[PDB]
RNA sequence: AUAGCGUAUAUUAAAGUUGUUGCAGUUAAAAAGCUCGUAGUUGAACUUCUGUUCAGGUUCAUUUCGAUUCGUCGUGUGAAACU
RNA sequence: GCAUUUGCCAAAGAUGUUUUCAUUAAUCAAGAACGAAAGUUAGGGGAUCAAAGACGAUCAGAUACCGUCGUAGUCUUAACUAUAAACUAUACCGACUCGGGAUCGGCUGGAAUAAAUGUCCAGUCGGCACCGUAUGAGAAAUCAAAGUCUUUGGGUUCUGGGGGAAGUAUGGUACGCAAGUCUGAAACUUAAAGGAAUUGACGGAACAGCACACCAGAAGUGGAACCUGCGGCUUAAUUUGACUCAACACGGGGAAACUCACGAGCGCAAGACAGAGAAGGGAUUGACAGAUUGAGAGCUCUUUCUUGAUUCUUUGGGUGGUGGUGCAUGGCCGUUCUUAGUUGGUGGAGUGAUUUGUCUGGUUAAUUCCGUUAACGAACGAGACCUUAACCUGCUAACUAGUCUGCUUGUAAAUAACAGGUUGUACUUCUUAGAGGGACUAUUGUGCAAUAAGCCAAUGGAAGUUUAAGGCAAUAACAGGUCUGUGAUGCCCCUAGACGUGCUCGGCCGCACGCGCGUUACAAUGACUGGCGCAAAAAGUAUUUCCUGUCCUGGGAAGGUACGGGUAAUCUUAUUAAUACCAGUCGUGUUAGGGAUAGUUCUUUGGAAUUGUGGAUCUUGAACGAGGAAUUUCUAGUAAGUGCAAGUCAUCAGCUUGCGUUGAUUAU
C-alpha cells in the first residue's frame, strides 16, 4: 500500500527541478532543504515529498529519469558523451565501393573518382 | 482582465495592429484559433451606419439526452451566426449543460469558422455585386444545398434558415434548390455555410492568369515576433 | 386576413414523393434463379485537312487620335470570328 | 452445380500468333434451353439415415427438443414440376480514376543446382481474392466501387413509389396429373412500419477486477430453557410506524401511574377575534350541606349565598390536534458504498447523438501510480486533512501528580528489612500535558520486477499491514425512512358528551402456534468451599436531594444516623472488577453439571408494586448428554472468554454505547 500520489510526486519534480544542486542522498538534509524552500502545510507530506525526492537524487545518479529534465546537469551529461580521435571512421582519400553501389555509380558516371577502392 | 493578451503569433500581430485587414488573413490562409482576432477588425465603439457592423444570431438549441449509469442526463447544443452584411460569414456549434454556456461557446466557435463568402454578377456588370459568380452546392449529411445567381432584386429565394445565413454572408440576391432531410436544422446550417464558402473554391475563368508572389506575413513580421515582451 | 372570413371535396404548386430535364433498387420498397435470342433501343476510326491574297461589314482592344458633349460620331492601327 | 482409377466422346477459357474475315457487335418484349431440395406419375432398387407413425422418457401439460423403432422419402431409369436467404440480397457491354505483396492459368527473358512436366528472379496477359489508402462515395455499416452525380446525359433490359390488407380475392382458349407456379387486385384500415448507428439497461455469451465472497481456520446461531422484538390468535383495548440485504434489543420503543396514540367512565375551555341580540334593576365564577359519584369532580339534583364583566345566546371564524397523507413537502437519515468513481477546458475523430482524455499492460486498499499514449493539461471524489493510541532518562513545569534528600515513628541487635509521619531556594524516571522533535518504507540487497511504478527480505527502529483504530464522505439515484422529534410545513380530516386540554381504572407484558436479535447451559480445560494488597474508562449535590468514605445495628438483602469529604487530578479512589493463580472438597451418574418453574417468609423504589419493579432466606428443581436442512461474524492485543462503566433510570439490563483483563487457531 505504498504507492505514492500525484501530490508527492509533482512536488518531488519540482523540487529536485529547482534544487538539484542543493539536494543530497540524506532524507535527513533534503527534509530541512524542503522546508525552507516551500510551503507544506503537514509535516507527514513534507516527509512523504522529501523521500520521495531523495529516491529520485539516487535514480538520478544512475542515470536518465522520466519526468525531470534538469537542463544544466543534461548539458554537463552532453559535452562529457563527445570524444573525437583525430582520424575519425571517415576517410576521405580512401573509399570502399560494394559491386552494387559501382553499378549505380557508373550509371551516375562517378565510378572513377579519386580514392574508390572497389570489393 | 478585460485585456487580450494573444497566445497566437498571428493573434500578436493582430492585436499590436499589424496585419491590415482580414481578408488579408484569409488570404495567406492562416488558421485562426484564438477568438478575438475577429472582434478586432469590428470595432464595438458602435457607430450604428456601418455595414461591417459585425452580428451573431442563436439559430438553434436543442436538448441532447444521455442515457449514462442510469441516469439520463442532458446538454445544450446550439447553433450561431456571425456575419457582417459585407462578404464574410461563420457558423459555429457548442454543447454544454448550461445554455447561455453553450451559447457563447457557439458564438466563439463560429468566429474561429469565419469564412470569405465571395460576390458576382449576374447580368451586365454594373454597380454592387448581388449575387454569387456561378452556381455551387453546399453538401452536410444527407443535405444538399445549391446556389443560382438571381437578376438585380430577385431578393433571396430559399427557405427561413438558409436565408438567414445568406442575409448574414450577404448575398442579396439568390435562387435556391435542396435535397435531403432539410429540417434537420444543422445539417441545413452547415450546407448553406459549406455552400457559402466554395465560392471562392470556383477557378472562374477571371482567376486564370499569374497570382502576384508575396511573403506571408510572419516573413516579414518575424523581427516583431522575436522581441522579448 | 379583412367587407369579407371559416369549413368540406376534386385539382395545382409544394413533389427530385412519376424523375425527358430529374429520383431511387447491398441492408430503408425495389436487379428477374440462369443462359440463347426476334421485335425495340444502341452502335469504332478514315475522304477538300490546308495555305496564300482581296474586299465587305461585325466585334475588340487601346501609349492613335480627334470633333463636339453630358456620350455618340468620325478616324487610326493592329486583333478576332465571320461573310 | 461439380472431388476415386483408367479409357472413350463432343465441348470450353486464358495465353500464343507480322493467320483469315472485315462491323459481322451491345442489350433485349416474343419465343426457347437449363434450373438444389422437397414434391408428383410409371417401373426398379432399398444399405444408411429418416417427414408421417409407433413407442419410451421430460414435463403442470408435451402430439416438442432427448432415446428406441419406422413408412414415404433418400438412390435409380423414363417422365412431370420451376420454387429457395436460387445471396456478393449488388443487372450486362464499355471507358477512366490510388498503392502493395500473394495466388491460379499462359507466355517472355534471366539465375542456381543433383540439369527437370522441378527451383528461384524479372516481366506481362487473363482469373479468384486480399492488405493498405482516397482531397472520391454514402444516413451510416461500409464501398477500389457502392467512385468519375445539382459541375446532374457512354449503350441497354428489369424493378420500387408509407404500413398492413395480400402474393389474398378474382379472371386467365397461361401452365401442372397433383401439389402448386405464373399473372394479380381493390374495398377497408392505419401514423407510423422501416435503415443504419449512439448511449443505457439487460442476457441461462466471452474476458477481467474487487470484498471475510470463497479459501486455511475459529467462535458459533439454527437444537434446549429463559429474556426481548415481529407475525398470528384471542381482546372492551390488545395504540402504531417499519418487511431481502435496506423490517423484526430498530423508532434511544427498558410502558406499572405519567409516558400514550388504545380501551371503559367522568371534567374543563385555555370557543380567541368580528357582526347581531342579551346584560349593571346583572352577564357570569365559586361553594358549604343532603342525596349523588369510583372520587371532599359543585359532576349532577335539592339548597341559597356569593361573585360584579373576567362576558351568555345565536351568525361567522381562530387557537388546539401522538388524527390522515413520505407518492403533497422541507430538514435529517438509511442504502447502493467507504465500493472508485465523476466532470470540464484546449487539441484529435464523427453530418450527428457521441467519442477520445477516462487505455493493452503492470502496480495499489484506491481512475493509487507507473508506463502505453491524439491527446495536453486540470477540478471533485481517494489520498492529503483531522481525532484518538504508540516513541522522548532532551525542553516547559506541577501541593489538585510523584520521586528523592534530611529529620523522625513502629516492629527489630539495628546507617539491615518493611512500613507510616514530616521536610526543601531539591528533582522529572514514573504522572499529568503544552512546545518541538520522530517515519519518509529509512539503510542495505548482482532478491523479483522488461530496473518504472512497485513488491520482498534482512538490519536499525518506539513504531514500517495506508504505522493502528476512526471522523469526514463526489456524480447520481432508490416515488428507501421519517407529518409520531420539531412553534419546518401544503392538502385532508376532528372542533364542546371535540380527533382539544385533564382525572380514575384497565391495555400495550394478554397465548395453539410461526419467525428474529440474545442471555444461560449441557460440565474435569468443570462446579463448589476457602486464600490471594492485578484494571481501564466513565460518571457525581439549585446544599441533607448527587457520587459516597469511615462508624454502628442486622444472620441477610438492608437499615441507622454517629463522624465526615467532594461541583472534584483535591472527595467516592488513584481503590473494589472478573477471568487467572494456590489450597481443599466433589468423582463421570440428570451428579452439587444445569438451574427454568414454583410456595412461604424478609427487604428496598415508589401515593400506588397484585398481572410476581428489583434484592434476601429456605425449599422446589424442568429442558438440555454439544444440536437436522440451513446459516452469521471474524486476521492481532484480533477472535473468544472475562468482568466494569455510561445511556435509559424513582425502581427495572438478558439491550445498547463504551472500558479494560486474560489471550488464541488459521490465512495473509
Ligand atoms: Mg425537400
Ligand atoms: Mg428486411
Ligand atoms: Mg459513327
Ligand atoms: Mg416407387
Ligand atoms: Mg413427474
Ligand atoms: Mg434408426
Ligand atoms: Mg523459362
Ligand atoms: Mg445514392
Ligand atoms: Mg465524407
Ligand atoms: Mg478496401
Ligand atoms: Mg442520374
Ligand atoms: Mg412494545
Ligand atoms: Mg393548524
Ligand atoms: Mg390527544
Ligand atoms: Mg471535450
Ligand atoms: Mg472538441
Ligand atoms: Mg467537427
Ligand atoms: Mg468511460
Ligand atoms: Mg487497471
Ligand atoms: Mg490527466
Ligand atoms: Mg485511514
Ligand atoms: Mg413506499
Ligand atoms: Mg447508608
Ligand atoms: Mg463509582
Ligand atoms: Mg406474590
Ligand atoms: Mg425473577
Ligand atoms: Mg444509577
Ligand atoms: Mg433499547
Amino acid at each position: 500500500g505504498r504507492v505514492r500520489t500525484k501530490t508527492v510526486k509533482r512536488a518531488a519534480k519540482s523540487l529536485i527541478e529547482h534544487y538539484y544542486s542543493k539536494l543530497t542522498n540524506d532524507f535527513h538534509f533534503n527534509k530541512k532543504i524542503l522546508s525552507e524552500v516551500a510551503q507544506v502545510p503537514s509535516k507527514r507530506l513534507r516527509n512523504k515529498i522529501a523521500g520521495f525526492a531523495t529516491h529520485l537524487m539516487k535514480r538520478i545518479q544512475k542515470g536518465p529519469v522520466r519526468g525531470i529534465s534538469l537542463k544544466v546537469q543534461e548539458e554537463e551529461r552532453e559535452r562529457r558523451l563527445d570524444y573525437v580521435p583525430e582520424k575519425s571512421i571517415i576517410d576521405i582519400e580512401k573509399v570502399t565501393i560494394d559491386n552494387e553501389t559501382k553499378e549505380m555509380l557508373k550509371k551516375l558516371g562517378y565510378q572513377n573518382i579519386p580514392g574508390l577502392v572497389s570489393a | 482582465k478585460n485585456d487580450w493578451q494573444p497566445q497566437t503569433k498571428l493573434g500578436r500581430l493582430v492585436k499590436y495592429g499589424k496585419i491590415s485587414s482580414l481578408d488579408e488573413i484569409f488570404k495567406y490562409s492562416i488558421p485562426i484559433k484564438e477568438p478575438e482576432i475577429i472582434d478586432h477588425f469590428y470595432p464595438k465603439n458602435k457607430d450604428v451606419q456601418a455595414e461591417h457592423k459585425l452580428m451573431e444570431e442563436v439559430l438553434q438549441i436543442t436538448p441532447v439526452q444521455k442515457q449514462t449509469q442510469a441516469g439520463q442526463r442532458t446538454r445544450f447544443k446550439g447553433f450561431v451566426v456571425v456575419g457582417d452584411s459585407n462578404g464574410h460569414i461563420g457558423l459555429g456549434w457548442k454543447v454544454a449543460k448550461e445554455v447561455q454556456g453553450a451559447i457563447k461557446g457557439a458564438i466563439t466557435h463560429a468566429k474561429l469558422n469565419m469564412v470569405p463568402v465571395r460576390k458576382g454578377y449576374w447580368g451586365n456588370k454594373i454597380a454592387n455585386a448581388h449575387t454569387i459568380p456561378q452556381k455551387i452546392t453546399g453538401k452536410s449529411g444527407s443535405v444538399r444545398i445549391r446556389l443560382v445567381p438571381a437578376p438585380r432584386g430577385t431578393g433571396i429565394v430559399a427557405a427561413p434558415i438558409p436565408k438567414k445565413v445568406l442575409q448574414f454572408a450577404g448575398v442579396q440576391d439568390i435562387y435556391t434548390s435542396s435535397q435531403g432531410c432539410t429540417r434537420t436544422r444543422g445539417n441545413f446550417l452547415k450546407a448553406t455555410y459549406y455552400a457559402l464558402a466554395n465560392t471562392y473554391r470556383y477557378l472562374t475563368p477571371d482567376f486564370w492568369g499569374k497570382p502576384e508572389d508575396n511573403e506571408l506575413p510572419f516573413e516579414t513580421f518575424s523581427e516583431f515576433l522575436h522581441t522579448k515582451a
